[PDB]
């Protein structure tokens, strides 16, 4: 009882630091997003993996791929491209 | 994390609320130690989720 | 050992160490630290350069002032020493029978005169030395080309005659430029040293010899069309011509193809297709559907026409066997973990080296349980028919239909992380007459590195101990500092 | 709530899916994860009120056998553990005491772990997807490898 | 490719069955049935072959005494002499060693076990001829064997 | 603490100040509570600094601190090093209950 | 304390090879001592000391200090 | 280095993830001085901090979640890279919450400031004493906001400010809004001053020095803005364009933007996707009031540049992204503000100018290059034994053969009679004080002299 | 005094000190047990060779 209710306390502290930590009842919608935002973070982060994506896209400047990756972290970037 | 996570993906959802509850503890401990180290290993495919990420299939 | 062919003695100013430079007959070169007062011989440094008695000679150069002793053999090796290391190397001139310093106008520094192995007097200027800091010397208003390069090929028969292909950024267009030996070629009688194909852009290309006496080029357009040209060197005008033949329609983009026996082995997105050559087009001599996991084939490579290795975008890797009389490849081994392959090879017939998008570089070996079996049977047996599989292995299939489908798994053999994305491995049989065959990789952000096998059991121990020493050094120094503050 | 027949059609390996997978909050996803290339199923002793390890097999488990290489070191004889001293004679041992009880040889012990048993590796171990289910017994399976080879 | 083999002596083991049937062809698995808790054997066992043409051969060939009893085998529902055997050598072991020369036996034993010799009748005297020579002498289990007509 | 469940760590952004341990709790990792093989100094947040509070052991927070506190090697391999301020706030069930019984 | 768990003459006068008087003496990186003929012949087979079996590398000093201590007059 | 007493701001250190190097200038051409030991981490940012009252020591944050202030120093006989302060932050990997990847430094050296993408941003407050000293960090955590382009405002010692473009991660629509922060040294915490919502296209921010409430230049897709913090001024200048617009043409954008000010001259170099390079000035607009006028005009262009720097010398350094970094000096200093022909103004934002890119390169001058192979998409090995590698060059598209050997140039060969063995040389004793030199050959029968 | 000063020149000497301590380990209390165990372990480090090994075994009990 005393232990189990410590466990809650660290769960809410870790989730604040590290953002996505699924608990027990996590919507598939909810989990998937965390999987999308870590890939976008890693793809942009390593300098190799930003090149490899930039060249493959044929995007004009490495920098614009890096923003293409960050705006994708928003859910309304799909809509925003469609209205261009 | 990859060879270890193979054991943990299955019951990470699962119907059981209990089996589910126990796997999530382990996954939570892993995600803390590895956030960017899990990214290659997630069991996610273009159909399995709506959006996926189209830049993971790109080959130069 | 053998009788001494030649010897020299040199004192280099900086360290003041007095060095005995001893050539030998049979090719082995040696060097010795010498004590000035005592006369002792220490710090023996040998090497093996060419096959022929050595006959050294001596010079004085720069880059601060320096001295090096070139070594004459089947090829010339200079043998300088930068600060507190010494590196024997080679020299781009095939050989020099004797070499001696020279000073002149037009302004000469490093200038050196020598006699070629043809017995022909000539002058040279020795320029770049590979210090450990740089170690590779590059050779060839604001300068911008519109064509961004795509691939590079090599003729299978002609050992090194390298072909180049580019692509336009703009209206789709492609240039081709060949070079044999030193410098390029002209196109036919044209001024230009390149060709320009129009409406073609190369997704991936390979040159393949369907027959022994000719060479063909294969391009995949993005249009899903597979174009085959023909390479004609004049020999000796000499110039290159490229000659159109076919047009072939394809379902996939074809990210990889290579030369399997007599054939193009091309990899459609899902499936493998094996093409021969025909008039009017090229035609499908075989097809194999892939097991369910593999969505694309990013790259693939073979072993002596017997086996394949097939990478995937997302899944790891698979091995195959060519089965004649079945006219199909039958998978025998899969992998445990998800690994995104950029490139893949065979060090050996049971093993594989690879890379990832994420920077890992790993080696996978196929288990001996599978080696006994694949050694004691004829491939036609694997697909259907009787192979006697141990009790266990089947029970893994039934217990895990997804994982153990194949049914064996590589044992991961090495894994290591280099933050580049490795594009090519090149497995070399030797580097500069060295015994240890290396595999030298090259990365995207620009790199070259190598994996050298350590063949000892003795070295791997020492080197191990040294990696452990330097690895935590920052911790050791810190513990000594803490405890020396605690008590002093 | 899709019937398993509906749910087994989506999957490239329909033989994993089971009656209960139907009731997952997100079955479409679960069936696709579970059928992913290398995922290994959750251990099967959930839904068992038994507490995972319960007796019937565990009644008869044998105590322990030292690996053979270690058994060469002769310790098995010097200390007999399977299966004595009056309390007065014990308290006399604290005061005396007695030296050289084991008579073990130091050079022999070192070599077993290093020189002779350098590459000694256990006979079966396990493979990637073998979970240990409650009733399994490895002592049979290990011998069955030993049996097939020698006969 | 499943065989019921009964009338087993309550001490025959799965190991002994393996040695017995293994010569007929590769085995997938063997099970001697035992009482749930006392483990007392039930005097019969299932022997699963990989190829039914082996199971059938075993049924039409080993239908033989084990620890004193003749085994009843059913679907689950050219003479040479050998002397100086390694005692650890039983019928199975004897079969496996000579079966290589062609289609074929009994290692004869008495209260104190392996008694030392036995015979093996080959379907061919050519087979027998090859058995002799290629075996007579050479050491089998530390011991040197005498293989004659 | 590893074995005493009620005590609540801080877990805030570590500042530049080093935690201290009393003579009795000296030589211990504040996470796993092991006496072996230290690696890195601990670093605690400002809001665990200020006045009298700063001096007290970062484990019992009762006695006054003297030596620096290090993380053990194993807690620096897993990463539990950098989670946050490794300082115990409450005195805990065990310490109080002994105290009242004695008087 | 010896743990199992973990005017001395060390110079033989006659050779370990000749078993004779040292003539044209030789020193190694050890305190080894041989004839000029001795040490050259051992390397025709052996990689290492005739005694230590440590690495000699064929390295041999003129040993005159031997002849000294083999003098009755030393140096 | 080499000089008992010399101090000049011309010198530069350049890093890539693992690797790190130091170059010098003021000789007119960029020299390599030192390459340091192998780092074994991932350097995720590097910014010099120059602090008042003394060398400068590059503050370096990486993987490992350490803020490491390093002083490159002379020790033993060779340059070493010596560390001063490494403060712990978060955990070791390159991970979204952890505060690296954006590091911008108060121009005077009062404080470093770090951010992440999403969650937290930190600010450490530097001080110098008998030994360098860092304050405990200053935190602000905005939970759902992924961040892009942290660029920082200079200030005259008032109180350090910085500006970011943050986009919210959880919302129905994409709205990416610019947000000012002011560290208040008096109360010692970071305050959020102004928050303005700008169109979704926003790409990057840049600081305009003084205008004597600081102004920022915000690059959108096909135009620029400047904004004041209080909202008083929002000025659009539609960015110019090429004439041809070959094949695939993106909306343009602006990727770099230095500001280099001298002698009341305020101008800023601001470059776009295509490599085009523009200059702004902000002019008092005397007629209306004294209020800003913004002007885009054209410069030399160049290949794309990850980041730009201007020395106290006229020299300019452009760090190219795809390869082959450069060093320019600019003589011309661009087209004067006077022309209404080729220059745009803030008078009306709606208007568009077309220009023709000049291959001549009039304003700048090359002075230097550094050959890098940034991408190498394929290569071959030719000549196993000397180990040559043939590969291309991405932007230049010329062949590059990269070998291990000793480069040996040949000149004036001459035919010698058959079968020579050795060769010698002696400075000629005959003519004493003359270059003449005896060259000897030898044959098995014969001996020749020259 | 013992850790500070050389062992060889300790006046009592050591071999006469250590057998006097072993019956003190039975002294219960704490101040005696603590301060003794630190003294005995000192000699285990610095001068193991003095007391015979059956004396070290009397301490291990
Ligand atoms: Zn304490
Ligand atoms: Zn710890
Ligand atoms: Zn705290
Ligand atoms: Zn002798
Ligand atoms: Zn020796």
């Amino acid at each position: 009882m005393a232990e189990k209710q410590r466990q809650l306390k660290l769960q809410k502290i870790y989730k604040q630091k590290y953002i996505g930590l699924g608990d027990e009842s996590t919507t598939r919608e909810q989990w998937q997003r965390n999987v999308r935002n870590d890939t976008l973070n890693t793809l942009q982060g390593h300098s190799a993996s930003l090149e490899y994506v930039s060249l493959s896209r044929g995007d004009l400047s490495i920098r614009d791929t890096r923003i293409h990756l960050l705006k994708s972290m928003s859910p309304g970037y799909k809509a925003y491209l469609r209205e261009e | 994390p990859g060879l270890f996570m193979n054991y943990i993906w299955a019951g990470l959802f699962h119907p059981a609320k209990n089996v589910r509850k126990a796997f999530w503890r382990v996954y939570n401990n892993m995600y803390v130690m590895y956030q960017d180290a899990m990214v290659p290993f997630y069991p996610v495919t273009p159909d399995n989720n709506e959006e996926y990420i189209e830049e993971l299939d790109l080959v130069l | 050992s053998e009788k001494i062919s030649d010897m020299i003695m040199v004192r280099d100013s900086s360290i003041g160490q007095l060095n005995l430079h001893v050539g030998l007959e049979n090719g082995v070169y040696m060097k010795f630290h010498i004590g000035d007062v005592d006369g002792s011989f220490t710090d023996i440094k040998r090497r093996f350069l060419g096959l022929k008695p050595v006959s050294l000679s001596y010079l004085r150069e720069i880059s601060k002032w320096m001295s090096c002793v070139v070594c004459h053999s089947s090829s010339t090796w200079v043998s300088y020493t930068w600060k507190n290391v010494w590196t024997i190397r080679q020299l781009k001139d095939q050989n020099m029978l004797s070499c001696s310093k020279f000073v002149n106008a037009d302004v000469a520094i490093n200038g050196v005169c020598s006699i070629s192995s043809s017995g022909r007097l000539n002058i040279g200027r020795v320029s770049n030395f590979p210090t450990l800091d740089n170690w590779f010397h590059v050779h060839e208003m604001l300068q911008i080309s519109t064509f961004r390069p795509r691939t590079i090929l090599s003729f299978p028969n002609n050992p090194k005659s390298i072909l180049f292909i580019d692509n336009h950024s703009g209206k789709k267009q492609c240039r081709i430029s060949l070079q044999i030996d030193g410098e390029c070629l002209k196109f036919g009688s044209s001024d230009h040293l390149y060709k320009i194909l129009d409406d073609i852009d190369c997704v991936s290309a390979a040159i393949i010899d369907f027959t022994r006496q000719a060479d063909h080029l294969i391009i995949c357009a993005g249009d899903k069309r597979l174009l085959t040209y023909k390479i004609l060197v004049n020999k000796d005008k000499l110039s290159f011509d490229i000659e159109l033949l076919h047009q072939t329609e394809i379902i996939s983009p074809i990210h990889a193809m290579l030369k399997f026996k007599n054939f193009l082995l091309t990899a459609m997105g899902s499936t493998i297709v094996l093409y021969g050559l025909g008039k009017k087009q090229l035609l499908r001599r075989s097809v194999t559907q892939t097991p369910v996991s593999i969505t694309k084939i990013v790259s693939m490579h073979q072993w002596n026409y017997e086996r394949l290795a097939v990478g995937d975008i997302h899944e790891s890797v698979t091995l195959f066997i060519w089965d004649p009389a079945g006219n199909v490849f039958i998978p025998y081994v899969d992998d445990s973990v998800k690994r995104h392959v950029t490139v893949l090879k065979f060090l050996d017939e049971a093993t594989v080296i690879g890379a990832d998008r994420y920077g890992n570089a790993w080696t996978l070996r196929s288990p001996p349980e599978c080696e006994k079996i694949m050694s004691n049977h004829d491939p036609s047996e694997l697909s259907n028919g009787a192979i006697k599989y141990p009790l266990d292995v089947i029970t893994l299939q039934q217990k895990l239909p997804n994982t153990y489908d194949c049914k064996f798994k590589f044992q991961l053999l090495n894994h290591f992380f280099v933050n580049d994305i490795i594009t090519d491995f090149h497995i070399l049989d030797s580097l500069s007459n060295s015994d240890r065959p290396g595999c030298i990789y090259m990365g995207l952000q620009g790199t070259v590195g190598c994996f050298i096998p350590l063949l000892s059991k003795g070295n791997v121990f020492m080197m191990g101990n040294i990696e452990n020493i330097m690895a935590e050094a920052d911790d050791t120094f810190y513990l000594d500092y803490e405890s020396r503050k605690k008590n002093n | 709530k899709p019937s398993l027949s509906q749910l087994k059609s989506q999957v490239p390996y329909p033989q994993i899916i089971e009656w209960y997978d139907c009731d997952a909050r997100y079955p479409g996803l679960l069936a696709s994860i579970k059928c992913t290339k290398n995922v290994i199923p959750v251990p099967s002793h959930w839904q068992s009120k038994k507490e995972y390890l319960s007796g019937r097999s565990l009644l008869g488990k044998r105590p322990f056998e030292l690996p053979d290489i270690i058994k060469k070191t002769n310790i098995e004889q010097m200390r007999s553990t399977l299966p004595e001293k009056s309390l007065k004679e014990a308290s006399r041992a604290r005061v005396q005491p007695k030296m050289g009880a084991l008579d073990l040889d130091y050079k022999k012990l070192h070599d077993v772990f290093f020189k002779i048993g350098a590459n000694w590796k256990p006979d079966h171990l396990l493979c990637f997807g073998d979970v240990y289910y409650e009733n399994r017994n490895l002592f049979e399976e290990t011998n069955w490898k030993r049996m097939v080879d020698h006969k | 490719n499943t065989v019921y083999v009964g009338n087993i002596d309550p001490r025959i083991t799965k190991e002994q069955l393996y040695e017995l049937f293994i010569q007929i062809n590769p085995v997938l698995r063997i099970k001697y049935p035992k009482d749930k808790v006392l483990q007392a054997y039930q005097g019969y066992a299932f022997i699963e072959f990989y190829n039914q043409g082996d199971a059938q051969y075993a049924i039409k060939i080993m239908n033989r005494l084990i620890k004193v009893r003749q085994v009843t085998n059913s679907t689950g529902t050219a003479k040479l002499f050998i002397k100086n055997l390694a005692d650890s050598i039983d019928s199975d072991q004897l079969v496996k060693i000579f079966n290589k020369f062609g289609k074929l036996p009994e290692i004869f034993y008495l209260s104190n076990g392996k008694l030392k010799c036995a015979y093996v009748y080959f379907e061919d005297f050519e087979k027998a001829d090859l058995a002799i020579k290629s075996l007579n002498n050479q050491l089998v289990a530390n011991n040197r064997i005498t293989v004659d007509y | 603490s590893r074995h005493q469940f009620d005590l609540i760590m801080c877990l805030k952004q570590p500042g530049v100040q080093t935690g201290l341990l009393c003579e009795k709790c000296d030589g211990k990792c504040p996470i796993c509570d092991s006496y072996v093989r230290p690696k890195r100094k601990v670093r605690v947040c400002e809001n665990c600094s200020f006045g009298k509070q700063a001096k007290n052991c970062i484990i019992c927070n009762l006695n006054v601190g003297v030596n620096d506190a290090f993380y053990c090697w194993e807690c620096c391999r897993l990463g539990k090093d950098k989670d946050g301020c490794p300082r115990i706030l409450n005195l805990g069930s065990n310490r109080l209950d002994r105290h009242f019984e004695k008087k | 304390l010896n743990q199992e768990w973990n005017d001395l003459e060390k110079i033989p006068f006659k050779c370990t090879l000749c078993k004779e008087d040292y003539k044209s003496p030789v020193v190694t990186n050890c305190g080894h001592y041989f004839c000029g003929s001795c040490f050259a012949k051992d390397m025709k087979k052996g990689t290492k000391c005739f005694i230590c079996h440590k690495e000699t590398h064929g390295s041999a000093k003129v040993a005159s200090d031997l002849q000294k201590m083999l003098n009755k007059r030393k140096s | 280095l080499e000089a008992g007493s010399k101090r000049e701001q011309s010198q530069l250190c350049v890093a890539t993830e693992t690797h790190l190097e130091l170059y010098d200038t003021a000789d007119g051409e960029l020299k390599l001085i030192a390459k340091f030991q192998n780092l074994f981490a991932t350097i995720t940012s590097m910014k010099s901090l120059d602090l008042p009252h003394w060398p400068t020591f590059l503050a370096l944050t990486s993987d490992s979640g350490n803020l490491s202030i390093v002083q490159i120093i002379m020790h033993a006989g060779a340059l070493r890279l010596k560390t001063l302060v490494n403060q712990p932050l978060t955990r070791t990997t390159l991970r979204r919450v952890s505060p690296i990847s954006y590091m911008e430094i108060d121009p005077n050296g009062r404080c470093i400031i770090l951010s992440s993408v999403e969650q937290n941003k930190l600010c450490f407050l530097v001080d110098y004493a008998q030994k360098l000293r860092i304050s405990s960090p200053l935190e602000i955590i905005r939970p759902h906001m992924v961040t892009l382009d942290m660029a920082v405002v200079d200030v005259n010692f008032n109180n350090p400010c910085f500006v970011t473009l943050e986009i919210d991660n959880a919302a129905t629509q994409l709205s990416v809004h610019l947000i000012f922060y002011v560290l208040e040294l008096g109360l010692n915490h970071i305050v959020k001053k102004a928050d303005y919502l700008v169109n979704p296209s926003a790409n990057f921010v840049l600081s305009l020095p003084d205008l004597s409430n600081p102004f920022v230049v915000i690059g959108f897709e096909n135009h620029i803005l400047v904004k004041d913090m209080n909202g008083f001024f929002s000025l659009k200048v539609e960015i110019p364009k090429r004439s041809i617009t070959n094949s695939r043409h993106k909306n343009v954008t602006i990727i770099s933007g230095i500001v280099q000010k001298l002698k009341n001259d305020f101008f800023v170099l601001l470059q776009s996707n295509h490599g085009d390079l523009f200059k702004l000035t902000v002019s008092p607009d005397t007629n209306d009031r004294n209020r800003p006028l913004v002007q885009l005009s054209y410069f030399d262009t160049i290949q794309n540049s990850h980041q730009l720097h201007i020395f106290k010398n006229g020299y300019l350094f452009a760090l190219s992204e795809m390869n082959n970094n450069f060093l320019f000096q600019f003589e011309k200093l661009g087209v004067e503000k006077n022309d209404f022909s080729n220059v745009l103004t803030s008078k009306d934002p709606n208007k568009s100018l077309v220009f023709e890119p000049s291959i001549k390169l009039q304003n700048l001058s090359i002075l230097s290059q550094q050959l890098n192979l940034n991408p190498s998409i394929k290569s071959q090995i030719v000549s196993d034994s000397p180990l040559s590698i043939a590969t291309k060059h991405f932007t230049n598209n010329k062949i590059i053969t990269l070998t291990n050997a000793v480069n040996y140039s040949n000149l004036i060969s001459t035919s010698l009679p058959p079968n020579a063995t050795k060769l010698w040389l002696i400075p000629d004793p005959a003519t004493t004080g003359d270059n003449n030199t005896l060259l000897f050959i030898t044959f098995p029968k014969k001996t020749m002299i020259l | 005094i013992t850790s500070v000063m050389d062992l060889d020149k300790l006046q009592p000497p050591i071999n006469q000190i250590l057998p006097t301590l072993t019956p003190i380990l039975r002294n219960k209390h704490r101040k005696v047990e603590v301060n003794t165990i630190k003294f005995v372990g000192l000699i285990g480090k610095l001068a193991p060779t003095y007391a015979p090994p059956k004396e070290w075994m009397r301490i291990c009990f």
